């Protein structure tokens, strides 16, 4: 061929300021999966399965844990009520540490102006003592259920001891008032700051938590239904927004206490029945003391799984046998918002295969959460009002 | 990042061909420096996608890894990355503060080749 030279010169948002106002605000944080949706079709069930907790691996058990759901929901097999429960303790766990590190590590120093070395002692020095915590219960939980490699399709691979079931709960136990603490915390510090506008909600709904569900939740649910998606950003665009109802919308912790308020119980019903006014549908920030709530609530929840686990002290992981020609679409809810998996698998290989993130759904509201008027400084507002989403990464860029 | 490196490279290329006045793109060589951590295969793939409803479409896309040369000016010496290589968790890092001029006692070494990322051939049908 023709060899020639063009030397080329090589994650955050950009806002382009002026002396008139703010005129142009765009962001390209996130790429797409679609990779992996080519190169996990052709290989192994099982492989695809391995190279899935690639992708946001930041929150990777949530992923391979859905996925499988998927898998299962193709081949028509049921997992027992057993191993779902314990699914949804894993995911429990891994809710509890990705919310503490995000809450506290971000949120904090958000508005107590933190920065640098985040550990002191003046202040933060309980509040690190729980967040660590936290943070190493959730992550001991992860690794005693699930390094990785563990869960496998129908059944698991090895299952913990009833001992360490019995101290996790113990753990749990000790491990309440922080987080009771926490929602305290986050139910003194500030909302809108204001960015406050209709925000449409979105979160899967359960018989009795939020934690595993069949049908999408909005005013008006459904079951099995695929939304909007419009590739946007063109001139510079590496994401493509989501579109639910024709109208940019919002995912996350909000969510789920929006459309499933009337499934929640215990300490958490109480204090969301008391606090029912600061966390609105409409606000972005009240997200992160939602999360806080959640902290609260699945700490409990995971407790009578585990009275739920222990109504048969025999426990051996199942086998399901593969089914040729099998759609199957598993919709959780990730701590980001809810997480999609449309997996179709014909002769035992990957056929189709669409996996949708929680930023995505939350990336196009984000974008329409910019009303930010101030004159700097606001890069520090704005990098509030994403935290308040709780992103993977993110940075401000202020064009000037 | 693979995906915003392959948009560059899109736009780069499609704009190119809108100088020259091509009317499609039949196969595209780029060659990369090792000091990028993106995945080939990655890359490529977004390549191909982001070609697609152009008139750089259905290219084939070749890529040519570059080997990386540092050279320290505390003793004028100049050395590679295969010998540091052999001497294994979060192996590739930043070279400013990871590793020295393995003769004299000081890292302040200027990278020469391998940085950066260049288009080397492009099949052009007009
Ligand atoms: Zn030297």
């Amino acid at each position: 061929y023709l060899p020639i030279t063009v030397d080329h010169i090589a994650g955050g948002v950009e806002i382009v300021v002026g002396d008139d106002g703010v005129k142009e605000v765009k962001l390209n944080i996130i790429e797409g999966p679609r990779f992996f949706e080519a190169i996990t079709l052709g290989k192994k069930l099982d492989e695809a399965l391995a190279i899935y907790p690639r992708i946001c691996s930041f929150c990777s058990a949530a992923h391979k844990l859905t996925a499988v759901e998927a898998a299962e929901k193709a081949i028509g097999f049921t997992p027992r009520e057993e191993i779902q429960a314990l699914r949804e303790v894993l995911y429990i766990g891994d809710m509890i540490e990705s919310h503490a590190l995000h809450l506290y590590l971000l949120v904090l120093p958000d508005y107590l102006g933190y920065s640098g070395p985040l550990h002191m002692i003046d202040e933060y020095k309980k509040e690190m003592s729980i967040a660590l915590d936290l943070k190493n219960l959730g992550s001991w939980m992860m690794d005693e259920l699930g390094h990785q490699e563990n869960a496998v399709l129908g059944g698991f691979g090895k299952l913990p001891d009833k001992s360490v079931l019995e101290n996790m709960k113990r753990r749990l136990k000790e491990a309440l008032p922080k987080a009771e603490y926490t929602f305290e915390l986050f139910t003194k510090l500030e909302q809108y700051e204001t960015h406050i506008a209709v925000k449409p909600r979105n979160g899967v709904y359960g018989i009795y938590g939020d934690y595993l569900k069949a049908s999408d939740g909005n005013e008006f649910p459904s079951e099995e239904y695929r939304e909007h998606i419009k590739e946007f950003v063109v001139e510079h665009s590496f994401a493509k927004h989501s579109h639910y109802h024709g109208k940019p919308f919002m995912v996350g912790a909000i969510s789920r206490l929006v459309n499933n308020a009337d499934t929640l119980y215990g300490r958490a019903k109480e204090l969301y029945e008391s606090y029912k006014d600061l966390l609105r549908s409409t606000n972005p920030f009240a997200n992160n003391l939602a999360q806080a709530l959640e902290l609260v609530y699945f700490t409990e929840r995971a407790i009578d799984l585990i009275d739920e686990a222990l109504a048969k002290w025999p426990i051996r992981p199942r086998d399901e046998v593969a089914l040729k020609d099998g759609f199957g679409v598993s919709t959780t809810e990730a701590p980001r918002g809810v997480l999609v998996y449309a997996l179709k698998v014909e002769n035992g290989r990957v056929s189709y295969a669409d996996i949708i993130t929680p930023t995505a759904f939350n990336l196009a509201m984000m974008e329409q959460h910019v009303r930010m008027m101030a004159e700097k400084k606001l890069k520090l507002l704005a990098e509030m009002v994403v935290r308040a989403y709780d992103p993977c990464i993110s940075c401000s860029v202020h064009v000037a | 990042h693979e995906w915003a490196l392959a948009d560059a490279i899109v736009r780069t290329v499609l704009d190119y061909a809108q100088r020259e006045g091509a009317s499609r793109v039949k196969a595209v060589r780029v060659v990369l420096g090792e000091l990028q951590d993106v995945a080939e295969d990655i890359v490529k793939f977004a390549m191909e996608q982001l070609f697609a409803g152009t008139i750089a479409e259905g290219a084939e896309i070749e890529f040519v890894e570059e080997e990386a040369v540092f050279k320290c000016r505390n003793c004028n010496y100049e050395w590679k990355l295969k010998e540091v290589k052999d001497k294994i968790h979060f192996i590739p890092e930043v070279v400013h503060a990871f590793l020295a001029c393995p003769k004299c006692g000081s890292h302040d070494f200027e990278v020469v080749k391998g940085r950066g990322v260049y288009v080397a051939g492009i099949k052009i049908e007009k």
